[PDB]
């Protein structure tokens, strides 16, 4: 590494720091649920509403799979934004939000996180702020407590006329909220065109609110369309997948190394103890001014302090007269250190191993060293120094 | 409760006023009192020495990274080239400074060292007992060194909040410094025994091991003070300097502004690597700063293209940081230069040269280790209470002009004083102390017409 | 009309020589003529504090820069921090340099002050006559201070192009000088009546208020010219010493580099300013530099892309000023340091160093309060017409050869003269001037093969 | 084959102890042997000077170019501006050191010169033979200057690889350096022939021209050795200097750092270069990094983007390559300063500061023109042997306390030779060797409890 990060085949004497150890961290546990099933079973009947009319669903506390609930459609249309179609699935979260409406396969057009269709200027907005999975299906003939509308329609105009009756200004859909006019618009629109005017008073800053809307014809199986949005939270990640943790080793208290870990879908790895709960309770995760968790107020009554992971610094000490080195790990004392290792640094040290193969760590007041022998002579020029009065004798 | 703040002025500290006067005659203003006292300073001469770990400072081992990195691996030997060169010349600096600290003998030092003088400073043969405050006093985050890392490893007090153990998640390596504290104490040691001989000749091959106070006096008979006086004052000289030197137990604090410096050379050095730590939790516009939570989220096309937009941000930062860092170094080594060149002057030997050393001239300084470099104190005589008086240009026999007379380090002053039947006497330059005007006071000189004309009597020579 | 420019090569001022020769004489170089002359220099010591209002700066109380600066709220603070110690790194070097041109005691200065000479560069108690010159040579802007604000506001003439009111616009704010004028001149006052003594034992504490003009006999017989010649020709002195301070009358151009120095100071200050100042009209790509003018032109989602952009665009630039102006301020603080120490030894007192002060030796030294700085002037010695003439190693009585002498600051001359019966003479060292060889004029030395075999008249000793 | 490396700690030099002993006397380390030795130092003066045609080096007079970089005109420009400025910088400097190099007169160098010292080191009237080994042990690429440009140009061997062509292409232009080796020789030649006098009174505008050998007894009179020895020893310690002369043949090896210094100044003058002329290949994620090359492969909009893209990147480097050598600019120039202050002290005359010059006091020092700078080499005196003798504070007739004595750059030793019949003895200062006790090595002093009270015999005075 060294030669090459040169570009030559002879690197001057001196001392280089090479790249750490890893320290191997050991196979995962985790902190997910106790929870009930997300169950999806408002889908399952009646017609679903027009875009104006959205119908939500929220889930908090609950375990799911969605590939079950995908089953009972046909998806003529899987898209997202900010997640990977599968990811979506496999991620827990602290809420979960589906948003569900009539929508045909022609107009299926103007469904997109950036459409500028008027289906996004007056009946639909999503916000940035989460991941977002959008699906587009059609009803199974044996799906026969669905329902489905006369028509599929939408709003097309939502503007408010000036007092004056000359200057008009439009008001467009908020993110995830309905637009202003479905207060004056029918359920339906009962006819493509079909518009309403309400006339505005001085409480509410005058004028008219003007509104129109469009409509497309029914299909013989219903065609549906579905806004999926996940909320990432801190304590509150409680909707998470179907648990696997059946025919498992007991979790999550091993510690043993720093583990790797999903607490309530929180993950990451890292070293823990039980040790003294600060305040404050309930909050489960409590983090550092760089918002890393300071430690775990866990279920068990123990507060678990985090004390992240570890690593080995190394360096080689090389004096190229003799084409020979040592290297040090210092601080991690020899009690972390053996004739092989797999943490891991490189793939393989053989170039220490080249006497090192018959021969142990020696421990030193900078800390564990490999290649050297206690000579303990006194030295007028390090040549290569070690710091303190430290040295690598030639 | 408190008022308002109060405007007002900044006072000038007027000097007194002398005349220059006609004739053979001029006003001298001349002390007729004086302090001890001593001048502080602190000069930082390292700038504490790390490296990275630079690629898991940037990805931990992730796999995107591993193929990315391909196309920047470059980039992270030109910041390992610069930080190792910068490294090496803080080491280099050390060397010197020690090269030119070493003595060729020394005497021991004891308790009782100092003779007269309590010297509670002294080492308790440890650092010297300054030292040792100072070093407390400062709050130190101490690096780890041994055992360090296990005190990261989860053995006891994991409440320790140290940002010094986090180094194992940057990568960050604090490296150690170039001599055992020991050793520098040894050096100290043979520093304050290099005292005595100071001057005395040369004093430069030849070691004396003369009397520290006869040291001072002969410091202050080059001062300009008479022996006779430094004699018979010895006591009350031996207190008021003893009393400068207790004053140093007051030294710990900020209204030392030396001791302040030394406060903010650990603060800078701390202050850089916590800039560095904060900048990994620094999102770039990223869906998040971490590697592995944007894979849980993302296509790996968009994880690419995140992970991309995460590096670049990364290394922007550790290519800034390491240009300063380099401007640090060179900073110090200077820094370095001139603290050896205090040793060397200011320190191993009287100064006549003022303005540096203390302000009162100089006589004896001493120099210990600061953490990250040296803290100089100087002992001066700071003159008081100042009275004019009357004295000559010179003296010559008006029987006989070719004969004429010019004091040595001192005037010739109107008599004041009834021990001397003498119409004229001589004092010290440094102090009013009258004396007989005799050989050793004076000097032949060539004629001039300031010179008064005595036709009566002269001792140094009979005319 | 001017033709073709000139192809030459460059003139070598080739030096005197002189050959080494065998035995118990050699030549000797010494000037028959000289003149007085003066080095001059420009020492900055201060760099023009500013700070700026780090959010008006980027948007002129915009709102969406009012929610989209949340985001880099600590940025800012960053850029205050930075500017804030630098501005007191600043003033501290200001009390540094002034705690060192403090004097305990000086002279007044009056009218007549100089003596023989006219000193027509005197404050006319205001600056010096040569500080207000300068300072009106110089193409300053001054800043406004006050009234100031008040001239930016409309009264009167609205022709005032200056970039000096237009700090509002940016929110810059110069920063006020820690010292008012009159103290400086107070200061410098003192600094004046410092002189005399220069020397005069240690003239460290002491204040001899000694005539001006045998203070330079004084300073000149350490230079190693005699007295006797001082005396003598002391209205020839004076008149060449004013010759060469007249001169200063013509120092008020850039051909003196000193001054053009001066000029570029101001300049440095200046011109880092009206960098930012362009930079508040760099569009960045943007729609337009002015977030009222793409308020206007846009929809609210390209509004916030818009601003984005001219945003870090703006912050880039006041990021990197800071940081040319921390290594500015440094620079600054060193050079400061330098000019003290110049005040310490090259004007407070002779300086025998060499190298630095004048180039003709050294005698006094004057110090000026210039724009940001301080500027030197030195006084020396500049030797002419040199001779070469015989000299002797030593002397010695051959009769009793454990007698020898050897001169003394000067050297035994074959002798040239009709005055002198004796078959050698003295000189002093600086200068040709024929002597008889006396005690005051030589030291008792061991013998040496090159010194004289005289076995016939000596009068220092007899024998 | 080697085995594994030691562990091993860092040795102490322990200085030899000498202990203060009570009352009238004390011990004196004083060397009874001593070697010559010579410290070398390389300061570097200057950078190379470089500036570039800041058109080409973006697009070799591509056509999209000539009206995209109307945009970034001023951009050049300012680029432009900051390196001729800086260019001027170190022609300022240069044209300093040389005012201070020259002299107003010196010897003729001969060969001989040096007289019993060989100074195989003499220019054979070139530069020094030092100079040229030290030229032709660099690794330098020559600068082509001339013919240059037609080694560039395929006239015979175009195998030559060198980057020192390659600046057609960048439009790089290495500038000329500001004097002619010829004439750097004749001023070098001129400190040469300024040795002697080195001392001899002021020695500044007197030129003495006296012995070589002599000068450096009077330097080492100076030190503290009685003459009588330094005739008597004359020719060894000739021996011993030209041996401590002949080691110099050695020094042209890395292991003198100062020759590594020096290697490692021209490694940054060409990594800076080298560094540049790698970005011109370096693509910016641009379909190519030459424009010609896409052009052929673009429609012209997208021919514009990347030409955008390629110039940014390409005026980026440009700009922070003179960010960078700014930096260095100053720095040299600083550098050159102190080589012009230790040329002043340290080589024009004998230096009794210390810490500087040599490490065994100092004598005669020399200064030669390293390639961008300078290398000095300081002889000094190395003490060895040293031996612990006792001493008296001072001597009085016991008879007659008024009369004291205290011995002049030496010591009152008991006596231990068998020459001397006296009960004390003197030594020089800077080495053992008994003398008798006379007036030429001693004073006149006040009395002190200390000096011993002699009630016998003295003979300086009588009494």
């Amino acid at each position: 590494q060294l030669h090459c990060s040169y570009e030559s085949f002879d690197v001057e004497s001196g001392v280089y720091s090479v790249s750490s150890f890893e320290a191997k961290p050991s196979g995962s546990v985790v902190e997910q649920a106790e929870g009930v099933e997300c169950d999806f079973s408002p889908l399952l009947s009646g017609t679903p509403p027009q875009v104006y009319n959205f119908k939500r669903l929220v889930f908090t506390n609950c375990n799911y799979n969605l590939t079950k609930l995908l089953s009972l459609f046909s998806v003529n249309d899987f898209t997202c934004s900010q997640i990977s179609p599968a990811a979506i699935a496999s991620n827990c979260y602290s809420s979960l939000i589906l948003d569900y409406f009539s929508y045909p396969l022609s107009m299926k057009s103007d469904l997109s996180v950036s459409s500028a269709g008027p289906i996004s200027q007056f009946n639909y907005k999503q916000s940035f702020s989460n991941p977002t999975c959008l699906i587009l299906a059609t009803v199974p003939h044996n799906l026969t407590t669905i329902t489905k509308p006369l028509k599929y329609s939408y709003i097309n105009k939502c503007s408010r006329f000036l007092s004056d009756d000359r200057t008009e200004v439009p008001q467009l859909v908020n993110a995830n909220q309905y637009s202003p006019c479905v207060s004056i618009v029918p359920s339906t629109v009962w006819e493509d065109g079909d518009y309403y005017r309400k006339q505005l008073s001085p409480l509410e800053g005058g004028g008219w609110l003007v509104a129109s809307g469009s409509t497309v014809a029914m299909t013989e199986q219903l065609q549906m369309g579905f806004g999926i949005t996940v909320q990432y939270g801190t304590d509150t990640n409680s909707v998470c997948p179907k648990l696997e943790f059946a025919n498992d080793t007991k979790i999550a208290s091993q510690l043993g190394n720093c583990v790797e870990y999903s607490l309530y879908g929180v993950s990451g790895r890292g070293v823990f103890q039980n040790c003294t709960a600060v305040g404050v309770r309930q909050q489960r995760f409590v983090y550092d001014a760089y918002q890393n968790l300071v430690g775990y107020y866990s279920d068990d009554g123990n507060y678990y302090c985090l004390r992240a992971c570890v690593s080995v610094p190394v360096s080689v000490i090389y004096d190229k007269e003799t084409k020979t080195h040592a290297t040090l790990f210092g601080s991690v004392a020899c009690e972390h250190i053996s004739s092989t290792m797999s943490q891991y640094s490189r793939s393989t040290r053989s170039m220490l191993k080249r006497r090192d193969s018959t021969y142990g760590p020696l421990q030193t007041p900078v800390g564990c060293v490999l290649g050297l022998v206690n000579s303990s002579l006194f030295v007028e020029d390090c040549k290569l120094p070690l710091g303190q009065s430290l040295c690598a004798l030639p | 409760v408190p008022g308002e703040m109060r405007l007002a002025s900044i006072a000038f500290n007027h000097p007194i006023q002398v005349d220059q006067l006609n004739s053979s005659y001029f006003k001298l203003s001349i002390p007729t009192n004086f302090s001890f006292g001593v001048t502080q300073e602190y000069i930082q001469t390292t700038i504490q020495k790390v490296t990275v770990d630079c690629k898991q400072y940037v990805c931990n081992g992730f796999q995107k990274c591993e193929q990315l990195l391909r196309e920047y691996g470059q980039f992270c030997s030109k910041i390992n080239q610069a930080l190792h060169g910068a490294n090496l010349r803080q080491d280099d600096s050390v060397r010197n400074l020690f090269a030119s600290v070493k003595s060729s003998q020394s005497s021991p030092i004891i308790p009782g060292f100092g003779g007269d003088f309590n010297l509670t400073l002294l080492e308790p043969v440890a650092r010297s007992a300054i030292e040792d405050l100072l070093f407390d006093k400062v709050t130190i985050a101490d690096p780890g060194y041994m055992q360090g890392y296990d005190d990261c490893m989860q053995q006891g007090p994991a409440s320790a909040r140290d940002l010094i153990c986090a180094q194992y998640v940057a990568g960050y390596k604090v490296l150690p410094p170039l001599m055992d504290v020991n050793m520098e104490a040894a050096y100290t040691s043979s520093l304050l025994g290099s005292i005595a001989g100071v001057g005395w000749t040369a004093g430069l091959s030849s070691f004396a091991a003369i009397p520290f106070a006869q040291s001072i006096f002969y410091r202050l008979n080059g001062v300009g003070i008479t022996q006779q006086v430094l004699s018979e004052n010895q006591k009350l000289i031996a207190n008021k300097f003893n009393q400068a030197l207790g004053a140093m137990q007051t030294g710990f604090t900020t209204t030392n502004e030396a001791f302040h410096k030394v406060q903010d050379a650990v603060n800078n050095n701390a202050q850089a690597l916590s800039k560095l730590a904060s900048e990994l939790s620094n999102t770039f516009g990223a869906i998040s700063a971490s590697i592995g939570d944007i894979i849980q989220r993302l296509d790996p096309p968009e994880q690419d293209a995140q992970i991309d937009r995460l590096i670049n941000g990364r290394l922007t930062t550790l290519n800034a940081f390491v240009a300063q860092q380099l401007v640090r170094s060179e900073s110090a080594a200077l820094s370095a230069q001139l603290a050896k060149d205090k040793v060397n002057e200011c320190v191993k030997a009287q100064s006549k040269r003022s303005g540096f050393c203390g302000q009162g001239t100089h006589i004896v300084s001493f120099v210990v280790n600061a953490p990250n470099g040296l803290y100089f104190m100087h002992v001066g005589y700071y003159p008081s209470n100042h009275i004019e008086v009357v004295s000559a240009y010179g003296l010559c026999d008006a029987a006989n002009p070719t004969n004429c007379i010019a004091p040595v380090n001192g005037y010739f002053i109107k008599t004041n004083n009834t021990r001397i039947v003498d119409e004229w006497s001589y004092t010290g330059s440094s102090f009013y102390a009258p004396e007989p005007i005799t050989s050793l006071n004076t000097k032949y000189v060539a004629p001039q017409v300031t010179y008064q004309n005595i036709s009566t009597n002269l001792p140094p020579p009979l005319l």
